[PDB]
């Protein structure tokens, strides 16, 4: 088969780990069981080609700004992740993540992932966001972001409902293949 | 409608066995074989033909009209037919990558050629092909299959289905979403359940069709021939995912207070055990669940299992890499760095903050043993990671060198702390 | 020299065995082995080292100091030393073309690799090797050893020799002429003895050294594995001349008065059976006959045997030719014709004219069955000859067509005569 | 193993059967057991090499003059045989045998073999021969004959004593290879 090194970046709120682990364990929605240890691995077929996909889950905190990019060399594809219910994460895609990733891996492909899709239509989430004069990120807002930073694809998804999920990795791999 | 056709076919098959009609029984062994080859299931095709050879003896007694299949119908010794079928089967199992079975049947044929009909050319070839099979088990990747549990609930189902659970052996690279998709097309009128919890009588007694499906974990069957022996991961790992009757499902359930910082302190596990009638793989891709039990796992216990699993992964990788030096490091880099520097999920530090407080111990006297066990596991993780890192150090590319140096630092530091607290171990 | 030397070495080997000094016993094993490899006796070298492996267990026990050759001397499990030795031994047996022994050892090794130590690479190679041995047995010519009986008579000999008889295993197709030249070389003070008949106490008690030497015939030993089974000539013939403890000597004797026209009417046979202490091949090229019996074959019993043997020959040739179609036809022409047209020696008519008259049957009623058996054998000779002649007909060169056309003539005429008289047999 | 076809010719007296069978059976001298069937086969390593020696026993009787030569084609070597104690046979070597053999096999090598060597010094035998005004065949007479008929080798032997016997067949094979 064929190895694929996929690195996941984004803020903390975003909940990258839940996404990763619930995809790789093929867990029942909501029924994922966490570990204390990082990254994750999957042996999957895409368009009839077998691959071993390693998923490297990075720390989003700035204390890790100096350490995190040590992982970047020889990455096959990147997932840049923001929560659709956090306007600020969406911004740090433009301000922090894309610049970092592109500085280290200029030509390496990028998938742009909005997450917590399940919460965008959630009443309470929308109302708390409104209290601060905030809105969830709209599909076209995200698609725009993706065109902007030059992401090979833009996808939305929920790790909880698992809707949209399998596609993210299918698409990362398809982006390498 | 192939799942349905196969169901019917197997039903009438059983009927014929129970009713002692051999000709019909065999006609249906063959119906089923053709149904498997349709779907390209060579393994279960082989397993069905074995149902036929089970009737043949190694012997020169003429094959009865009725023990022969409808097409063939020419005079043959039991042995001749047996041999021919065995050749076919061994081939199916080859295509199924079932090489341990292929080798078994080979062994049979070879004892025949050697002890009975004295054909040393056939023997010689048999032996060469066994050699290839063992080689294959060693040097060729066999994708781990997934197992899915399916409950069929409501009075809408045929009695053979109704309110029962089955374990389905998935295809290569098949995941529950693909599997379930194709399953639910076979049951157009079926509702699709949103839980893994066993439903009450309100659901079981309803008139409709309610299907519940989730992935389960195969449990390594106890094998007499491996008991005290030093079997290689390469050999026994396969038995972990194949030729299995027992499956676990684990659902996390929270009980009591949830600590936002430590989610591991509050996480219980609900573990169901399923036991199938027959092992998989077998005559079909699915067998009924007969015994089923339930157990509840405490956060501490879970931590133990987790630690144990990580240690075991590191170990297996070390074996794997020592054994083949051509291997890409990325998987090693990822696994090791993930366990040594778990900046995201937190590492066993969370376990320490949870169970090693004097309060936890005053609250849970009975658990003391396990506590030491955990400490033990922790201590032991150090020499493991260390040996992985040595290997890593030899292989790592010049681009990942700095990465490696960093991993090295975190390890040395962690080694310092762990030895200081729980003591020393080595390999 | 070398002979006596090997004898002394084995005698001391036995001394150390009997005295339970294991270190010295082993040391002498290797002395004896070095003598064998010096002579290029690979087989006897193998049987020798097997004496060592007899003391080793398939075990993880650390080999003792005494249990190891002074040369090797490093910590090893029993299983290890045994494994290494088995490799050496199998190699020796290969070089000496005893492939059934190589196979037997390979099998043990294979069971370790598969059942005990779980090394599939080694098992794989092992099976491929067995496959080459099994192939070799079938496709490679293994020349028939000749065996010779040597009596050593007179007080001039050591006790371990004196007035005893040994059966020796000759080199490939070795002739008594040469074997005895060499032997006499071993015993300069010895007289060559001019008879094959066992000497009296007047010889056995004389102060000097008198040596008797004659060629003996090996008897196929009873094999349970072959009992009712359809073993092919190429597999069983080897055992006919190898792995053997029983030997025959036949001498012609004239009892009654000779008829010049028919020498076969008066020819009795004196047959001696020798049984050796151990079968050959073994740790020496010779063993002492521990048992001896005598039997007298009447002219009729002998006719019967002669006929049996001829039939056997033709059958064997037929199979040998039927299987391998590349063979030269000359051998077939010679054998067949020699039986169909025995213009020189006279053929089975000499038997008819001898045993089928009224006088003989009247003089020997107790012979009725035998007489019948003879007739049967002759009846049975026809279809055999015919089968082989049909083959001849296909394969024969144009040069020899007139030759074959005449063979067929004689045959047809003989078929006609014999069928008329003794009946029909078809094969 | 290489197969060699050796055809053995010469008169009745000569004792060809006795010769061949005495050799091929590796019999103790005098102790050969004759049978009712013709020819004989040896397997031997001659010089460095394993071979199968077919020995064809021909009938020297005149009734076979027309049939005998049917065996000749494809012959590797011939042994022409005479009794050293039968001057008549010795004469029939040049008279009948060499002519016949050469007629059918102009190319194929001959070995001249005197037999019953053990009888040349036998007082009784010399006596009977004398009564008829006859004398046994001398080595130089025999050699003279061999050189005459273009015989590749000349050898004397006895089947009874086996003196000279192994060497005849050694010489046959050496003449072939």
């Amino acid at each position: 088969m064929q190895a694929i090194k996929c690195v996941v970046v984004g803020d903390g709120a975003v909940g990258k780990n839940c996404l990763l682990i619930s995809y790789t364990t093929n867990a029942f929605p909501g029924e994922y069981i966490p570990t204390v240890f990082d990254n994750y691995s999957a042996n999957v077929m895409v368009d009839g080609k077998p691959v071993n996909l390693g998923l490297w889950d990075t720390a989003g905190q700035e204390d890790y700004d100096r350490l995190r990019p040590l992982s970047y060399p020889q990455t096959d594809v990147f997932l840049i992740c923001f929560s659709l219910v956090s306007p600020a994460s969406f911004e740090n895609v433009r301000a922090k993540w894309y610049p970092e990733v592109r500085h280290h891996c200029p030509n390496t492909p990028i998938i742009l992932v909005g997450t917590k899709l399940d919460l965008r239509d959630d009443k309470d989430t929308i109302e708390k966001l409104k209290e601060k004069k905030l809105t969830p990120i709209t599909y076209p807002q995200g698609l725009a972001m993706a065109k902007e930073i030059g992401a090979v694809k833009y996808l939305e998804c929920s790790a909880l409902t698992q809707r949209g999920l399998k596609t993210v990795f299918d698409e990362a791999i398809r982006a390498v293949l | 409608s192939k799942d349905n056709r196969m169901s019917c076919t197997v039903n009438l098959l059983n009927f014929y066995k129970d009713n002692n009609r051999e000709e019909m029984y065999i006609r249906y062994l063959y119906k089923l074989r053709d149904l498997h080859l349709d779907c390209d299931n060579y393994t279960e095709a082989a397993y069905t033909l074995l149902l036929h050879t089970w009737l043949l003896k190694w012997s020169d007694e003429q094959c009865a009209s009725q023990v022969m299949q409808t097409g063939q119908q020419h005079p043959q010794t039991h042995r001749q037919l047996k041999e021919t079928l065995y050749e076919t089967i061994i081939g199916y199992f080859d295509k199924g990558k079932m090489w341990e079975e292929a080798i078994s049947l080979c062994k049979e044929l070879a004892e025949q050629y050697e002890m009975e009909i004295f054909d040393y050319e056939l023997l010689s070839q048999n032996l060469i092909q066994q050699a290839k099979f063992y080689e294959s088990i060693m040097k060729i990747l066999r994708p781990k299959p997934d197992y899915f549990a399916v409950g069929y609930y409501g009075q809408g189902f045929p009695s053979f289905l109704r309110n029962k659970v089955f374990i389905y052996r998935g295809k290569e690279y098949e995941r529950r979403e693909d599997f379930q998709m194709q399953l639910m097309t076979q049951f157009p009128n079926a509702e699709k359940m949103n839980t893994t919890s066993a439903p009450g009588d309100d659901v079981k007694n309803a008139p409709g069709q309610y299907i519940q499906c989730f992935t389960v974990q195969p449990v390594l069957d106890e094998h007499p021939r491996f008991k005290n022996k030093p079997v290689p991961d390469q050999i026994i790992n396969f038995y972990k995912s194949n030729y299995v009757q027992r499956f676990h499902y684990s659902r996390p359930v929270r009980r009591g207070t949830v600590d936002p910082e430590n989610e591991f302190a509050s996480m219980w596990i609900e573990r169901t055990s399923f036991v199938t009638a027959y092992k998989l793989p077998g005559i079909l891709r699915w067998f009924e669940v007969v015994h089923m039990s339930q157990t509840t796992i405490s956060p501490l216990e879970n931590a133990i299992e987790t630690m144990s699993t990580a240690n075991e992964k590191i170990l297996m990788m070390i074996n794997q890499y020592q054994s083949d030096e051509t291997l890409p490091i990325n998987p090693l880099s990822m696994l090791l760095n993930g366990i040594v520097d778990p900046a995201v999920m937190g590492g066993f530090a969370k376990y320490e903050k949870a169970f090693f407080t004097e309060e936890y111990v005053r609250d849970h006297p009975e658990d003391q043993d396990k506590l030491t066990h955990l400490k033990d596991l922790i201590a032991w993780q150090i020499p493991f990671l260390g040996a992985g890192i040595k290997i890593h150090e030899k292989r790592v590319s010049d681009n990942l060198r700095p990465f490696h140096d960093r991993m090295e630092e975190c390890f040395k530091n962690l080694k310092m702390k762990v030895e200081k607290e729980y003591g020393v171990r080595e390999m």
